[PDB]
């Protein structure tokens, strides 16, 4: 549902 | 050495500020423990909205809008201190930015956003972000972008309290019509949970599914390659037999029952116990209904998961078998004892679960009732189980409705 960008 | 950086990214000269707001970036982007809150109590969040409207300086915008995508992706209250800064307008905004780094980054951060919950998520629709988002679904476009906008698509489905509005629900589902003829796994993945989503949600919204045009191409997913799919599609198409006759009938006549050998033998627990609990829905359907089920050969499959299955399959089974008893005539029922129910469908009469004795009882009180002439001949295939002196404790159950069901069954 929510995702960082790494 | 932040108190620097925050300085900095608020400074005339371009490289200075453009290294600031990529090493805020970087401490957010570079583990997976980065530090959240300390970058807010900052004073970035400012700095990196109004490097949103640097059209100049579209390195800037990617930087910025990856920095408040990934402050965005923290809890509801890091997500609020992004949507608080008036960032969504921005982002909005940047969708129709020249560069495709820029317009990916601000669709990864709306999702975030919309992935909050539903204020955020109307807020976000309210503001105009569906046409945009849907609008660059085309082949064209690179493989991993298509990806995170199937993601925010999937966000836009994802809480039933309350769904997102029915203008909303008409807009996306002509875009999963599309997607749903994709190949690559996470894309169908994305668009058969939003499916399921916009399926788990009452009779209207699935009525607003079957009128998209979907099912005829949901149906064959049940028997796609990957599980993944397969326990998506399962879910979709069992939402929408907990419907009408009339919508179920939808789904049979995408030729769904032809899928489930494959699923009630499937080596996944839980692939058979949807199996049997989306038939659970149907054999609790009309006459022909039941009868589809029967023509199927899929009568003889539950009945095996009836014995052999785990006690999740079971209980589902138990259904299937008892809402046939209700539904069905007497020579879709006399079918069923022709085929070894009676044994491994007395054989539950012993598990602590209420619920699951209560139906299998009603069953075999539904089943001796309806086969007239042929109750005493149904008794000796009890006896050879030797499930009668399991239905004896029953009479001891705490529970009223149990144990007067074993006295009802002694007398006759």
């Amino acid at each position: 549902r929510k995702r960082a960008k790494v | 050495s932040l108190e620097a950086i925050v300085q900095n990214a608020s400074s005339d000269n371009q490289g200075i500020q453009l290294s600031a707001v990529q090493a805020a970036r970087k401490l957010l982007s570079s583990d997976r423990n980065p530090p959240i809150d300390d970058l807010i109590k900052s004073g970035i969040l400012p700095i990196l909205v109004h490097c949103l409207e640097r059209d100049d300086n579209p390195s800037l915008q990617f930087e910025a809008a990856w920095a408040l995508t990934n402050i965005a992706s923290g809890t509801s209250e890091q997500t609020q201190a992004v949507v608080q800064s008036n960032a969504v307008p921005l982002f909005l905004r940047l969708l129709h930015s020249p560069h495709q780094n820029v317009c990916e980054q601000a669709v990864w951060a709306l999702g975030n956003i919309i992935g909050d919950g539903p204020q955020c998520r109307d807020y976000v629709i309210s503001l105009g972000v569906v046409k945009p988002l849907l609008s660059f679904i085309s082949p064209s476009i690179p493989i991993t972008f298509l990806r995170n906008v199937t993601w925010v698509m999937v966000n836009l489905c994802r809480h039933k309290d309350p769904p997102p509005p029915m203008e909303t629900i008409q807009e996306i589902l002509p875009a999963l019509c599309v997607l749903i003829h994709h190949t690559d796994v996470n894309i169908l993945v994305d668009t058969v949970w939003a499916l399921s989503y916009l399926t788990d949600a009452g009779n209207e919204q699935i009525q607003m599914v079957i009128d998209s045009g979907i099912v005829p191409h949901l149906v064959p997913l049940l028997s796609h390659q990957e599980v993944k799919v397969q326990t998506a599609a399962l879910r979709a198409v069992g939402n929408i037999v907990t419907g009408t006759d009339e919508q179920t009938q939808v789904v049979l006549n995408c030729d769904a029952l032809s899928h489930f050998p494959a699923l009630l033998t499937h080596p996944k627990e839980k692939i058979n116990k949807e199996a049997v609990w989306f038939l659970s829905n149907i054999t609790a359907g009309n006459q022909q209904q039941v009868q589809a089920v029967i023509d199927a050969n899929l009568v003889p499959m539950i009945i095996h998961l009836l014995d052999k299955g785990d006690f999740g399959t079971q209980k589902e089974a138990a259904w299937a078998i008892s809402n046939l008893t209700i539904s069905g005539r007497k020579d879709q029922v006399a079918y069923l004892i022709q085929q070894n129910v009676i044994p491994p469908f007395c054989n539950l009469l012993t598990v602590k679960d209420a619920q699951v004795v209560q139906v299998v009882l009603d069953g075999l009180s539904n089943i001796l009732k309806m086969a007239e002439d042929e109750a005493e001949t149904i008794g000796n295939l009890i006896e050879e189980c030797g499930g009668l002196e399991k239905i004896e404790q029953l009479q001891n159950h705490e529970n009223e409705d149990i144990y007067k069901l074993a006295y009802e069954i002694i007398d006759q």
